[PDB]
């Protein structure tokens, strides 16, 4: 834990702050290749989805849930991370089709390939979301809504992209 | 002060900690090994079952017949009428042997001991300790 | 080619050495645990007492000296956590020796004691450890320091 | 900003423990800071000609960076005692004083630590809290307010 | 399968002991244990690995090389076919540009597709090759303390073309 | 004929379905129907068990008989995973049946059938062959000499 | 209003960040700032606690007060995974506050805010809503039988 | 003989074996159950907390208040000045009840007992046994 | 009554429960801790090995030399001739110190105790208890 | 020269192959061949060990010597995962060799080879380098205070 | 070159690891014979009484275990030079009643070596094994 194996022929195990750096830290220099730097996943406006099961809170019965990325910035001097903002939205089931809408911020880590977000502050029903893109393509995921303190797993939804 | 609600609980907790099969024998032999270390004289009457060495078989057999008795007792402990009948038949088996009335009062002290470790902090001592008395007095 | 201080040993060291700092704050730990190591040195070799005049060793709990006790353990700490990847460590310690060089009146035989204090001092403050391992590594740290003296 | 805010003083004291970790990730956590800094101020490398600061992956330099964190660990370790801090901190003054450091640089090295900490740390920390405390240390080494 | 047994089944599993693969005659009722008796590694074949991680430190090399003097088949009983292998390692340090090429002798087993190298030096480091069984351009083989059966250092070898 | 092994695991589940409770309501009603099925084919045996007031089907006593039969019978089963403690407890349970009058070596081989005719109605999945084979080697040894 | 469950796990982590140490340097400085924030809004209360030499902010005694407040407060939390042992220890801790004079039911509802007032500034991730909900049901059970 | 180092060790080992939450109560009740089996008279003073049956609640509550005390003690055990203050306030609570000075010396014997099983062979007896005395004497 | 078969069994069971390495020391120290809690006087003779505190090292060293002895004994227990030779040399080591003949008879009681928990219900007490006597008498 | 660590695990397996048994037939024959190989190069030492009736190769006594050498030697090894208990037991085992006459510092450095010349013929996989390194630091700590 | 009384027990240990428990033993037998017959095709004539035409027939499997079973006794005891010569001498009168050339059980020697190596854990000393079983071969032949 706290490290991410490289992408190539020969697996090494390199620390997470050294990807997309602008210096080769591997054997083969996997860290410079566009098979890794590709930003296709956090381009603004992308949105993930897939109905969520809730185990821990709200017990709402499975209903759709989307994540969306409202604005992304990558600072020229510390290219290791992509800082970004989002809005989680999931369907409360009352009578009419309705949705509560959290609002988020967080970073995207090229190592883990996993973006992780958190509730902003003074926002109703403060949740956070952890999406791991460890599958092959840059689409699909295995996310989970969590409580921001414990990283305890509130609701697990395996999400795709349209 | 027992026999109702406070009795019912003893049944449920008897089910759990008492275990099953090879785990049952290991329970019984872990009981007697308590009291014989405490009160060395108690092994005098067991010369019939070769209570020389408790770990030997044939005593292993005995001590299980013992606990099996508590099953009959504790199992019927709800219905008061039929309870005395077994308690009646039980005492008869203990009339013809040399006992002291203090060994009984000793027994329940060291039995509720061993259930402590397996149940940790969870149970009503009050429920057991008083409701094992209703079993023990019928033997006098 | 060195056999001494083999790879597998210092992994044990770092694990055991980290059991102390599992607790938060910890500033007060290594102030205190450092305050003992220097005083307990002075009561064996009295000569060295003169050397610490600049930091005012005369005050044990004194602030001006306390801040010096941190920087010795802290300086020792980075040495242990850097044991892996050797070629850096050589440079790391080399810079300490030269730091003790410009200071005058520091006799090589002092460290030989300071090891014996610490080698028998350490076993009181830890849960478990293999003395054979620590013996190997601390010969590495100490012997390489003073190589400028 | 806040004057160290003696409660908030220990806020960062706790967070720092979680970020600055055990194991060889520390050596990696160092590399981040510097690789970040030099990209903001290209000509600051001139000051390190003595430590082989041309290339940053050379072993002789790695040693240099640990002492830097090692040193800074001492600072953040003790914001409780205003005496011992001023003693320990004052030591650092005479370290840097013997050479020319503009007030521009260690303003940027401030910006560097923030970003790196955020990434390394568990998604939650208060910037304005950190911003004050290390800036108090920066006012320290500069020698004068 | 069970323990030392080997699994021949293509579509209808049949469990057979390890000593009958390339035995010389049909034991698996499929007939799928006799197809494989062609040996994959021919004399002159040269494999070069790159390091994965290394704690058994003689020279802790960057990467090491392996060559075949000669394969040979004991005629009469041939699940196992013995080998002569050089192991070349071209080191570098502060001082020296040292070299090494220790000869050893292993055996390749058609049974579980592993090859072995019996310790070249007295240090007691066996090299345990393992192919996947369908490839033979690369193997993930890694070194072992011959006495203790413990994984110490891995290398990923490739054939050169 | 060879209790074997698998047959014992077969039992241990079968017996766990009938015995599962802390109440005696079920364990009674089952075993009572065993003898109630026995006496219909050997009315002569009913002349025995007079000590327990057999004449009353519903007595405050008679139950206190059958209850000890079960807890004795159940005591056997829970030993099958551990033998050598069986023999000892087997030989004991034998001698308690020779100290009285009226034991028909013939009646033991009777009740062997009695379960086989009153088991398959309490449970659903049941192995007649297994329960019948490992039960004789119990009874065939509690009627070792005679009675 | 319903401590619920999840709120308690929320607490047990929050409390583990502030309490983590074997030294008392941190646990003191935090709780001292609670009352130091309390007295600013109810200077009348400061007339009480005269027994402990309150007027000295850094006394060799006053610390020995706040220290027992924490270890008492921390004693509450570590019971939340096991209730029914809370009530007993709750009722006890209540009666120790009725044996003196000058403890107003109004003061407790004050310190409820005092943590919310300044407890965040120590931590980073913090749930105000949770800590505020499960804290009343602790304190509103201390002021029940008290004026 | 209790000093800066040999004291420090007791803190670290207090953290580990003492555990947390439901594991803490289970620790306390496992302590008293030792001594009451050894010295039966000791349960006389507990008639206030219903120390009739230790497994009952409200004693469970008590025994945790007990251990919590050692926390306050052992936690501040580095700074000598402020140590006596708690030791001063602590003794006051024990003045008004019937004790013997030998029960204290008994207590530390059976406390260091239970830590044995959880720590096996790893700890300094010398550090504990002497440094619990500096806690115990302040109560006299 | 010790011979041939009933001896052989003690060897096999000695192999298992006795364990190895760090598990061995933990076994020895768990033995003595039994008897010293039972018979407090027994720690008088150990002032040479600092038997003040058994958990301290140097006693840890001792108690392992002890068990190692039983190895030599029990290992050769088949061949009767060479057995006495070690028993002869062994007693010599115990001549020069103050003992009671009852401590020996006490020892085997508490040794076969600890093997109980690790072996549960499986072993021949008769085999051990009698065949440890053939070891113990040679020391008198 | 630095027992290190991995060398000790190397030993613990090597020693487990030679020592594995509850019988003494094997442990004897191996260690006897150690000294039988020793005396061939230092016949002067054979003048010592007269107390044990050395002159009889198969005595009812002499075995009872070598047996205690093994169980003493094996006692060392099983401490290597736990040090600090070694020194104590090391210093003890040292003093038992100074109370007699005819034990030369030269003899120990001899038997260091004695295992190496004839220790493997018993095993198959064996590390000479390891066993030879960690064995000196055992023996060179016995001959310290001895002539 | 000789039984080398230390080395005598070397193989005694190794053999225990190779000749195992379970049904692999029955398989470990098959190897030896399938190896032998491929060296000496006409040696099958000697087994006409045991159904040695085909080697997978049940009647033959029994035969091979006794062979290993017998050989286990040999390697089991090289400690006592008395009991060996007693037990071994028994085997002499077993084979003596028929014609076994000195060529064959030279090949059956080569057979066991290879099979053991495969079955065993990658480490053993040939020249150690070579001596000990050859001592047994000098045994059954009746004269050295
Ligand atoms: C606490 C409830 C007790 C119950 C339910 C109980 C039950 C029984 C039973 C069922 C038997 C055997 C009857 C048979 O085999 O047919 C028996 C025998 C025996 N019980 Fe108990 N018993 C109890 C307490 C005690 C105690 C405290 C002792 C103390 C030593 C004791 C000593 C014996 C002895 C020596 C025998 C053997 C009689 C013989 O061999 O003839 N029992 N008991
Ligand atoms: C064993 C590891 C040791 C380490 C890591 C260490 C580290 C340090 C460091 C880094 C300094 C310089 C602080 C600075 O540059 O501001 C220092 C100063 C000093 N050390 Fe050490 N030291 C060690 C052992 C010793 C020993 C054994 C002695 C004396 C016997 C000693 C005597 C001194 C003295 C006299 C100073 C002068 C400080 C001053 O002038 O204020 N050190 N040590
Ligand atoms: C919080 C901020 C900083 C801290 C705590 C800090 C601390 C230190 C420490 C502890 C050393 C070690 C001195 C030694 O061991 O000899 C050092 C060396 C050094 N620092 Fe910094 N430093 C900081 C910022 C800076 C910045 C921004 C620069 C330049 C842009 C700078 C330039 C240097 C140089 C050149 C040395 C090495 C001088 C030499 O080799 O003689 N420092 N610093
Ligand atoms: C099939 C398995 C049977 C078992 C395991 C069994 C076991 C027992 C046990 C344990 C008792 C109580 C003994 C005591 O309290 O010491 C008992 C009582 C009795 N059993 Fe059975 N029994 C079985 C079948 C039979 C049969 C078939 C008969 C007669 C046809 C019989 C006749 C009796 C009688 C008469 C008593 C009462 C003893 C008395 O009068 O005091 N049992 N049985
Ligand atoms: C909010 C949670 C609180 C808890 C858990 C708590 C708990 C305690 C405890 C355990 C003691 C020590 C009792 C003893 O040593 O026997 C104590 C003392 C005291 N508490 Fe509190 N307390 C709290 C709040 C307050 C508040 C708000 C006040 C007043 C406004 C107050 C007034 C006092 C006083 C005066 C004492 C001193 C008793 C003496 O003079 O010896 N407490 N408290
Ligand atoms: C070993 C260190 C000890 C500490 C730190 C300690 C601490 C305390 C504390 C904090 C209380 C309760 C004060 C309160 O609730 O406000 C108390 C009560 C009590 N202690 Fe101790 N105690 C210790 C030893 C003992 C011992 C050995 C006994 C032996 C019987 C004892 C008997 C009691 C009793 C009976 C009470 C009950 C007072 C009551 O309920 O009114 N204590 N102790
Ligand atoms: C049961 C089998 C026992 C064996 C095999 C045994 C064996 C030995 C051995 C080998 C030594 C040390 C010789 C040496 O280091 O060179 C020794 C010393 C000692 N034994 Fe035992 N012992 C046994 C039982 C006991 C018991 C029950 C006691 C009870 C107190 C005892 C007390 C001692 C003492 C005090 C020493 C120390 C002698 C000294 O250091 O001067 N032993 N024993
Ligand atoms: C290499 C490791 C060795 C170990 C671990 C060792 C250990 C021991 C031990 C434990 C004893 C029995 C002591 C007792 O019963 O208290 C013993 C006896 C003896 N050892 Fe060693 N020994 C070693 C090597 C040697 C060597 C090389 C010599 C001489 C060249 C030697 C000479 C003796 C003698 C003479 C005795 C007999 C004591 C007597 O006369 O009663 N040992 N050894
Ligand atoms: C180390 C080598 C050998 C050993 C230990 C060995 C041992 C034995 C044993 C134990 C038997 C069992 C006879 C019985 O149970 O009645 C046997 C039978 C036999 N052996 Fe061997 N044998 C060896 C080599 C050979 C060789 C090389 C041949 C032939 C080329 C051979 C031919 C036979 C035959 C034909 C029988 C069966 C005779 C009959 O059924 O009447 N053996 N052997």
């Amino acid at each position: 834990e706290h490290e991410s194996e490289c992408r190539g022929d020969v697996p090494e195990c390199i620390h997470d702050l050294l990807f997309c750096d602008g210096e080769k830290d591997c054997r083969d220099g996997s860290d410079e290749d566009p098979e890794t730097c590709s930003l296709n996943i956090t381009h603004v406006g992308s949105s993930y989805t897939g109905l969520a099961t809730w185990t821990s809170c709200e017990d709402l019965n499975p209903d759709h849930a989307i994540v969306t990325i409202t604005a992304a910035h990558r600072k020229s001097f510390f290219p290791n991370r992509v800082w970004l903002r989002a809005t989680l939205s999931y369907e409360l089931d009352e009578h009419d089709h309705t949705v509560s809408t959290t609002q988020l911020r967080g970073f995207y880590n090229f190592g883990k390939r996993e973006l992780l977000l958190a509730p902003l502050k003074g926002q109703s029903e403060g949740y956070g979301v952890i999406c791991d893109f460890n599958l092959g393509d840059d689409d699909h995921a295995d996310c989970k809504i969590v409580v921001p303190s414990s990283l305890f797993v509130c609701a697990h939804f395996n999400a795709q992209r349209y | 002060e027992c026999l109702v609600t406070e009795s019912l609980k003893v049944k449920l907790q008897w089910a759990s900690a008492f275990g099953h099969a090879h785990e049952r024998v290991a329970f019984g032999l872990e009981l007697w090994r308590d009291i014989i270390d405490d009160h060395p004289e108690i092994k005098a009457p067991f010369s019939r079952v070769r209570g020389d060495n408790i770990y030997s078989p044939e005593f292993g057999a005995h001590s299980q017949r013992v606990l099996s008795g508590l099953d009959i007792t504790i199992s019927m402990l709800d219905t008061p009428d039929m309870l005395a009948a077994q308690l009646a038949h039980l005492k008869v088996q203990h009339v013809e042997r040399n006992l002291k009335p203090e060994f009984f009062d000793i027994f329940l002290k060291h039995l509720l001991h061993v259930l402590g470790d397996r149940l940790g902090t969870h149970f009503d001592f009050g429920a057991w300790h008083d409701c094992v008395d209703q079993i023990i007095d019928g033997i006098k | 080619h060195e056999h001494c201080c083999s790879e597998e040993d210092h992994r044990i060291v770092q694990k055991q050495w980290d059991i102390l700092w599992r607790d938060t704050e910890s500033s007060k730990i290594k102030i205190g645990f450092g305050r003992l190591l220097l005083t307990k040195l002075a009561k064996d070799i009295p000569e060295v007492n003169d050397l610490f005049k600049r930091v005012d060793i005369e005050h044990a709990e004194g602030p001006k000296f306390s801040a010096h006790a941190l920087r010795i353990l802290n300086g020792l700490d980075l040495a242990i956590n850097l044991l892996d990847d050797p070629p850096a460590l050589d440079a790391a310690l080399d810079h300490l020796a030269h730091q003790h060089e410009v200071r005058e009146g520091v006799q090589k035989a002092h460290f030989k004691k300071f090891g014996e204090i610490l080698a028998t001092g350490l076993p009181q403050v830890l849960d478990d450890y293999d003395a054979l391992a620590w013996k190997s590594c601390l010969k590495g740290i100490l012997t390489k320091i003073s190589s400028r003296l | 900003k806040k004057q160290c805010g003696v409660l908030e003083g220990l806020k960062v004291k706790s967070e720092w423990g979680r970020a600055y970790g055990s194991g060889h990730d520390r050596e990696a956590f160092s590399q981040a800071i510097w690789r970040a800094t030099f990209a903001q101020v290209p000509e600051s490398r001139s000051l390190f000609k003595r430590v082989h600061g041309d290339d940053t992956s050379h072993p002789a330099f790695i040693a240099h960076a640990d002492r830097v964190l090692g040193g800074l660990d001492i600072a953040i370790s003790t914001l409780d005692q205003p005496a011992t801090l001023k003693e320990e901190l004052d030591h650092l003054q005479v370290q840097h004083e013997g050479r020319k450091i503009p007030d521009n640089y260690f303003d940027a090295f401030k910006t560097a630590i923030l970003h790196v900490v955020a990434a390394q740390l568990g998604r939650c920390y208060d910037r304005e809290a950190w911003d004050a405390c290390i800036d108090h240390i920066e006012d320290g080494i500069k020698g004068h307010h | 399968c069970d323990e030392h047994e080997h699994q021949c089944g293509g579509d209808d599993p049949q469990c057979i002991s390890k000593l009958f693969v390339c035995d010389g005659h049909n034991d698996c009722r499929n007939g799928e244990d006799e197809k494989d008796c062609t040996l994959p590694t021919k004399a002159g074949d040269k494999f070069i690995g790159d390091v994965c991680f290394d704690h058994c430190t003689k020279r802790r090399p960057e990467h090491m090389t392996l060559a075949f003097e000669s394969s040979s088949i004991a005629a009469f009983f041939t699940p196992i076919a013995d080998l002569h292998v050089h192991i070349e390692i071209e080191s570098e340090t502060d001082e020296d540009e040292s070299e090494v090429s220790m000869p050893a002798d292993g055996e390749y087993s058609f049974a579980d597709h592993r090859l072995t190298i019996h310790p070249p030096e007295e240090d007691g480091l066996g090299l345990v090759g393992e192919f996947d069984g369908y490839n033979f351009d690369r193997f993930v083989g890694h070194i072992v303390h011959e006495l203790s059966e413990e994984v110490c250092a891995e290398f990923i070898f490739h054939r050169k073309k | 004929d060879c209790c074997s092994y698998e047959d014992r695991r077969e039992i241990r589940h079968i017996w766990d379905d009938v015995w599962s409770s802390s109440f005696t309501d079920r364990r009674v009603a089952i075993v009572r129907a065993v003898f109630d099925d026995l006496f219909k084919h050997y009315p002569t045996s009913k002349a025995l068990f007079e000590r327990v007031k057999i004449d009353e089907p519903e007595s405050g006593e008679f139950k206190s008989h059958l209850v000890r039969v079960a807890n004795g019978l159940k005591l056997l089963i829970n030993l099958l995973d551990d033998t050598l403690v069986l023999q000892s407890h087997l030989g004991h349970l034998a001698d308690q049946h020779i100290q009285r009058k009226g034991v028909t070596k013939e009646y033991f081989r009777g009740i062997g059938e009695a379960f086989a005719r009153v088991l398959p109605q309490v449970l659903s999945c049941f192995n007649v062959d297994a329960w019948n084979r490992c039960f004789h080697r119990l009874v065939a040894r509690i009627a070792k000499d005679l009675p």
